[PDB]
RNA sequence: CGCGCGCGCGCCCGCCCCCGGAGCCCCGCGGACGCUACGCCGCGACGAGUAGGAGGGCCGCUGCGGUGA
RNA sequence: GGGGCCACGCGCGCGUCCCCCGAAGAGGGGGACGGCGGAGCGAGCGCACGGGGUCGGCGGCGACGUCGGCUACCCAC
C-alpha cells in the first residue's frame, strides 16, 4: 500500500508503476475514439 | 529559477525517468569540477570609568528548577493547521442553496458565495428574506440542494476574511473578584462597516433572485420533517 | 576502600530511610539524598556538600582537605557567600570545573543551592 | 595536525556512499531480468500446446515443484504420528502455512495428515502478498521482520541472496538453496478465512477443504491473508 | 494455542555467587566487564568458576602443578587456579613458579617463596 | 495556587471495585478480605459463569504511575522536621503527609517549613 | 567504484592551531537527568490446573540485641 | 524522425573480441563486457512525505444553587 516501503527494497517497481498507466491511458484513448468511430458511421 | 520541468501523472510519481529528465535539464554542458578563547566574538561595548566595557549578550540563568523534563524525538509531516489542503463536497458550488441544520438560524434556507482560506464557507441568507447575515458556516453541518442560480457576475471585497468574522471577547483588565467577569457591557453591537457590507451585495444579489419565479417563498419558507417523509428516499 | 566501605552501608546505616517504596540517606553532604555510591560524603576522598547559613542569609560551602584523612576535626573547609544569586551560582561553577574537584556533581550542587536560594527570600509575602 | 584527521574521516565516507549507490544498482538490475524470466516462462507453456494442438497431439506439462500447507484443525485429540509429521513442517498452531517442496518423500507425509491440511499448487502473486505483508524472519532465534535488506544479506548473501527478489526466485523456482531460504522464514501467521468454509470435517471432493485443492488454494489465500 | 512444552525453558545454572563475602564479589564485579568487554574466552571460564561452590572447586596439590607444567612447552608460563593450594610433604624439589589463586596454605606459601618463587592474586593478574 | 506538579499523565485501572471473598454476603464470621478457595468441589477455582472472580497478575498497574494519586503525586510519610528536608529536591514528584499520633503544637512547625521549600503536603488542616 | 581524489590559506613551495569545545548525529580528554551494578535499559516468545515440589513476600503476631539526638 | 535506455561526461587507450576502412593483428567510429585513464571532479536551497509509532504557529460554551467525585449507602432494570 506504501510507495516508498515498497520500493526502498524493490526500485524497480517505480518503473513498472509508471509503466501499465502510460500503456492504460494509450489502449483508452484507441478504444473510445475508434468506436466513435463506427458509431457515428452508424448514424 | 524555472518551474518544475517533470511533470505529474500520479501523487509521488512523474512521467519521465532518470536518463530523460538528465537531457532536458542538460546535466550535460554544465560539468561543475568546483574542487584559546582570546577571540571575543559577539558582545562590545563603550562606557566611562576606568576605560570601556564588553558587556555580554544573553545573560545566564539566575534560577535552575530541581527537576526538568527531556525532549522529544522527531517526526514527518505533522503540519500545522495554516499549511493543510482545503477539500470540498462536489455538491456544493458557487449560487447553490444550503439549509443549515445546527444553530440558532437553524433550518433555514441560505445562498452560498465562496469558500475562505480555513476551510470555512460564506452565507448569506439574504437578511430582508431570512433575516440571516454574512457569516461563517461549515461545509460538513449542511446540506446541499440540487438548486442552484448563476451568480458569477458579482464583487465580492478582498477585505473579507476569517480576520474579519472573528470573535472578539477575554477581556484581562478586571477585578478578579466578585460578581463579574461577563460585564463589559455583557452584549454584542453591531458596526456600521457589516451593515455597509450586507447592503452593497445584497443589492446585485437579489435582482437575480427575482428572475426566477417563487424562488422567494422558498427562501422565507423553513424546512422540517413530519409523517411518512423518510429522508434517505427523498432527493434534495 | 571506597567500594569496601559501601559493601557494608547499602543496607545497614543509621542514616538510612526505607518506608513506601523510598530510599533515602541523610548522611551529612549527600547531594540529591539517595542511597548511592556517586551521592554520599563519607565514602570518598574527595566530597562537596551545600547547606543553608546559620544567621539565615546566604550559603555555606563545603570542601573536603584530601591531605589529612582519618582526623576528621580539620578535615572539612568551609566558605559562606552571599551574593545575588547570579553570583554565587557562577562561583561555584569556577570552583569546581577549574580545580576539578568531582566534577559530575555539578548541576546537582546548583539545583540544592537555588533551591535554598528560593527558600531564603520572603517566599510570603 | 587535525587537518589531516579531518580530511581522513572526510574521505572515508567516499568508502560508503559508492558501495550504496553501486549495490542499489546491482538491485535494480537483477530484478529487471527477473521480468523477463517470469514472461518467457509463462508463454512458453502456451506456445507448445498450440504447436501440439495444430497437429492431433497433447501436451502433458509439467508437474509442481512446490507446494502450500495450511492447517486447519487444532491440537486436541490427536494421534503421536500425526502430531509429530506437522511438527516437522513447523505447524504448531491453526492457521500457519508454509512451503514445501514435492517428491515421494514429502507426498506419502501428506498423505498421512491429509485430513487436517489443505494444500495446494500455487502461482506467483500468491508468494508476493504473503512475503511483503505478512513475511518476517527468523534471527538469533528471534522473528523479526523483513524491513530492509541488511538483515536478508546478513545472514544469506552467502547464498547469492540479497533482497527480496532472490528469495522468491529461490522459491518459486525451487532452487538449490531453497532449505535455507525457507528455514529463515518463520512460519506464516494468518487469520482466518474471510466468508467462510464449506466443511473443514471432509476432502475437497465431498465438499468440504482438505485435501488437495489444487488451483484453487489462491482463491483461499486472498480471504485469509 | 501451540503444543509446546514448558518443562524445560528454565535453565538451572548460577548467575551469582550465593554467599555475601564481598571480596567475593568485588572479583566478579571485575570478571563481568572483562568478559563483557574483550574477545577472549579465558574471561568466561573464570567467571563461571568464581560463582560456584566448594566441592565444585576442590584443592590443588603442590605435586600434580609441578607434573603438569614440567611437561615441554610449559617453561615461564603462568599457573592459574580458582581454588586453594595445598602442599604434598611426598616431594623435596620445589622449583621455580609463578602461581596465582584465592587461597594458599601456609606451609605450602613458604616453600614456593624460598625456591625463588612467586605468588600473585587475581587483581594483579 | 495549588502546586502543580511536573507531569500528569492520565491514568488507567483495569479493576476499580475489590475482590470479596466467597460467602461472605451470607455471614458474619466470615470477612471481606481475601483468602483462596481449595476445595474440589468449588466453582470459583473451577471458573464457572457468572461468579466471583480471582485475581491475578494481568489486573497489574502500569509502573509509570503505581502508587501515584489522583494529582500526580507520591506520598512519603513524616514525623518531624528534619526528616521533611530530604524532599527537597523531589519537590514535582512527592508529597508529604504527617502522621496520626504528632501534636498539634509541632503541626503547626511543620507546615509553616514546607510552605517555604515548596513541598506540598496532602493534609495541612487536621487539628487547629 | 564519482557525496571529495589535490579542499582551504599565504607565497609549484610551505603552512597543514583546531574540538578546555567542532558542529551536527561520532568526537579514541570524560561524563547518563540511569551508575541503590542485589542497579538501569532493550529485544523476542509464552501464560489451563487437582495431589504435590520450589521460590519471592516493603504481608502479618509476641519478645531480645543495636539504631532512629 | 516513431515511442523507449540507473546511457554519460567527453580527451586515446587497459584489455579479450568483433560489424566494417582494414590482411588474422596495430591505426578509426563504437559496441557486448569487465570496468576506471592517456579524463572521471563537486556546494547551497527546498518539496521532505505514500520516508526511523501525532500534531494542531485551530476553536467554542459556562457560573449560590450549580460543577466534578469509578471506587464507597439505598433502589430499579
Ligand atoms: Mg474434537
Ligand atoms: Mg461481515
Ligand atoms: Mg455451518
Ligand atoms: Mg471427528
Ligand atoms: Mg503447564
Ligand atoms: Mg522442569
Ligand atoms: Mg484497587
Ligand atoms: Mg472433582
Ligand atoms: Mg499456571
Amino acid at each position: 500500500k506504501n510507495l516508498r516501503i515498497m520500493l526502498k527494497l524493490n526500485p524497480y517497481a517505480k518503473t513498472m508503476r509508471r509503466n501499465t498507466i502510460l500503456r492504460q491511458a494509450r489502449n483508452h484513448k484507441l478504444r473510445v475514439e475508434r468506436a466513435a468511430a463506427a458509431l457515428a458511421a452508424k448514424s | 529559477p524555472h518551474c518544475s520541468r517533470n511533470p505529474v501523472l500520479v501523487r509521488g510519481i512523474g512521467r519521465y525517468s532518470r536518463s530523460a529528465m538528465y537531457s532536458r535539464k542538460a546535466l550535460y554542458k554544465r560539468k561543475y569540477a568546483a574542487p584559546v578563547l582570546a577571540t571575543v566574538t559577539k558582545p562590545v561595548g563603550g562606557d566611562k570609568n576606568g576605560g570601556t566595557r564588553v558587556v555580554k549578550l544573553r545573560k545566564m540563568p539566575r534560577y535552575y528548577p530541581t527537576e526538568d523534563v527531556p525532549r522529544k524525538l522527531l517526526s514527518h509531516g505533522r503540519k500545522p493547521f495554516s499549511q493543510h489542503v482545503r477539500k470540498l463536497r462536489a455538491s456544493i458550488t458557487p449560487g447553490t442553496i444550503l439549509i443549515i441544520l445546527t444553530g440558532r438560524h437553524r433550518g433555514k434556507r441560505v445562498v452560498f458565495l465562496k469558500q475562505l482560506s480555513s476551510g470555512l464557507l460564506l452565507v448569506t441568507g439574504p437578511l430582508s428574506l431570512n433575516r440571516v447575515p454574512l457569516r461563517r458556516t461549515h461545509q460538513k453541518f449542511v446540506i446541499a440542494t440540487s438548486t442552484k442560480i448563476d451568480i458569477s457576475g458579482v464583487k465580492i471585497p478582498k477585505h473579507l476574511t476569517d480576520a474579519y468574522f472573528k470573535k472578539k471577547q477575554l477581556r484581562k483588565p478586571r477585578h478578579q473578584e466578585g460578581e463579574i467577569f461577563d460585564t463589559e457591557k455583557e452584549k454584542y453591537e453591531i458596526t456600521e462597516q457589516r451593515k455597509v457590507d450586507q447592503k452593497a451585495v445584497d443589492s446585485q444579489i437579489l435582482p437575480k433572485i427575482k428572475a426566477v419565479p417563487q424562488l422567494q417563498g422558498y427562501l422565507r419558507s423553513v424546512f422540517a420533517l413530519t409523517n411518512g417523509v423518510y429522508p434517505h428516499k427523498l432527493v434534495f | 576502600s571506597a567500594h569496601l566501605q559501601w559493601m557494608v552501608v547499602r543496607n545497614c546505616s543509621s542514616f538510612l530511610i526505607k518506608r513506601n517504596k523510598q530510599t533515602y540517606s541523610t548522611e551529612p553532604n549527600n547531594l540529591k539524598a539517595r542511597n548511592s555510591f556517586r551521592y554520599n560524603g563519607l565514602i570518598h576522598r574527595k566530597t562537596v556538600g551545600v547547606e543553608p547559613a546559620a544567621d539565615g542569609k546566604g550559603v555555606v560551602v563545603v570542601m573536603k582537605r584530601r591531605s589529612g584523612q582519618r582526623k576528621p576535626a580539620t578535615s572539612y573547609v568551609r566558605t559562606t557567600i552571599n551574593k545575588n544569586a547570579r553570583a554565587t551560582l557562577s562561583s561555584i561553577r569556577h570552583m569546581i570545573r577549574k580545580n576539578k574537584y568531582h566534577p559530575d556533581l555539578r548541576m546537582a550542587a546548583i539545583r540544592r543551592a537555588s533551591a535554598i536560594l528560593r527558600s531564603q527570600k520572603p517566599v510570603m509575602v | 595536525n587535525f587537518a589531516e584527521l579531518k580530511i581522513k574521516r572526510l574521505r572515508k565516507k567516499f568508502a560508503q556512499k559508492m558501495l550504496r549507490k553501486a549495490r542499489r544498482k546491482l538491485i535494480y538490475e537483477k530484478a529487471k531480468h527477473y521480468h523477463k524470466e517470469y514472461r518467457q516462462m509463462y508463454r512458453t507453456e502456451i506456445r507448445m500446446a498450440r504447436m501440439a494442438r495444430k497437429a492431433g497431439n497433447f501436451y502433458v506439462p509439467a508437474e509442481p515443484k512446490l507446494a502450500f500447507v495450511i492447517r486447519i484443525r487444532g491440537i486436541n485429540g490427536v494421534s503421536p504420528k500425526v502430531r509429530k509429521v506437522l511438527q516437522l513442517l513447523r505447524l504448531r498452531q491453526i492457521f500457519n502455512g508454509t512451503f514445501v517442496k514435492l517428491n515421494k518423500a514429502s507426498i506419502n507425509m501428506l498423505r498421512i495428515v491429509e485430513p487436517y491440511i489443505a494444500w495446494g499448487y500455487p502461482n506467483l502473486k500468491s508468494v508476493n502478498e504473503l512475503i511483503y505483508k505478512r513475511g518476517y524472519g527468523k534471527i538469533n532465534k528471534k522473528r523479526i521482520a523483513l524491513t530492509d535488506n541488511a538483515l536478508i544479506a546478513r545472514s544469506l548473501g552467502k547464498y547469492g541472496i540479497i533482497c527480496m527478489e532472490d528469495l522468491i526466485h529461490e522459491i518459486y523456482t525451487v532452487g538449490k538453496r531453497f532449505k535455507e531460504a525457507n528455514n529463515f522464514l518463520w512460519p506464516f501467521k494468518l487469520s482466518s478465512p474471510r466468508g467462510g468454509m464449506k466443511k473443514k470435517t471432509t476432502h475437497f471432493v465431498e465438499g468440504e477443504d482438505a485435501g488437495n485443492r489444487e488451483d484453487q488454494i489462491n482463491r483461499l489465500i486472498r480471504r485469509m491473508n | 494455542g501451540v503444543d509446546i512444552r514448558h518443562n524445560k525453558d528454565r535453565k538451572v545454572r548460577r548467575k551469582e555467587p550465593k554467599s555475601q563475602d564481598i571480596y567475593l564479589r568485588l572479583l566478579v564485579k571485575l570478571y563481568r566487564f572483562l568478559a563483557r568487554r574483550t574477545n577472549s574466552t579465558f574471561n568466561q571460564v573464570v567467571l563461571k568458576r568464581l560463582f560456584m561452590s566448594r566441592t565444585n572447586r576442590p584443592p590443588l596439590s603442590l605435586s600434580r602443578m609441578i607434573r603438569k607444567m614440567k611437561l615441554p612447552g610449559r617453561e615461564g608460563k603462568t599457573a592459574v587456579v580458582v581454588g586453594t593450594i595445598t602442599d604434598d610433604v611426598r616431594v623435596q624439589e620445589v622449583p621455580k613458579l609463578k602461581v596465582c589463586a584465592l587461597r594458599v596454605s601456609s606451609r605450602a606459601r613458604s616453600r614456593i617463596l624460598k625456591a625463588g618463587g612467586k605468588i600473585l592474586t587475581f587483581d594483579q593478574l | 495556587a495549588a502546586l502543580r506538579p511536573l507531569v500528569k499523565p492520565k491514568i488507567v485501572k483495569k479493576r476499580t471495585k475489590k475482590f470479596i471473598r466467597h460467602q461472605s454476603d451470607r455471614y458474619v464470621k466470615i470477612k471481606r478480605n481475601w483468602r483462596k478457595p481449595r476445595g474440589i468441589d468449588n466453582r470459583v477455582r473451577r471458573r464457572f459463569k457468572g461468579q466471583i472472580l480471582m485475581p491475578n497478575i494481568g489486573y497489574g498497574s502500569n509502573k509509570k504511575t503505581k502508587h501515584m494519586l489522583p494529582s500526580g503525586f507520591r506520598k512519603f510519610l513524616v514525623h518531624n522536621v528534619k526528616e521533611l528536608e530530604v524532599l527537597l529536591m523531589c519537590n514535582k514528584s512527592y508529597c508529604a503527609e504527617i502522621a496520626h499520633n504528632v501534636s498539634s503544637k509541632n503541626r503547626k512547625a511543620i507546615v509553616e517549613r514546607a510552605a517555604q521549600l515548596a513541598i506540598r503536603v496532602t493534609n495541612p488542616n487536621a487539628r487547629l
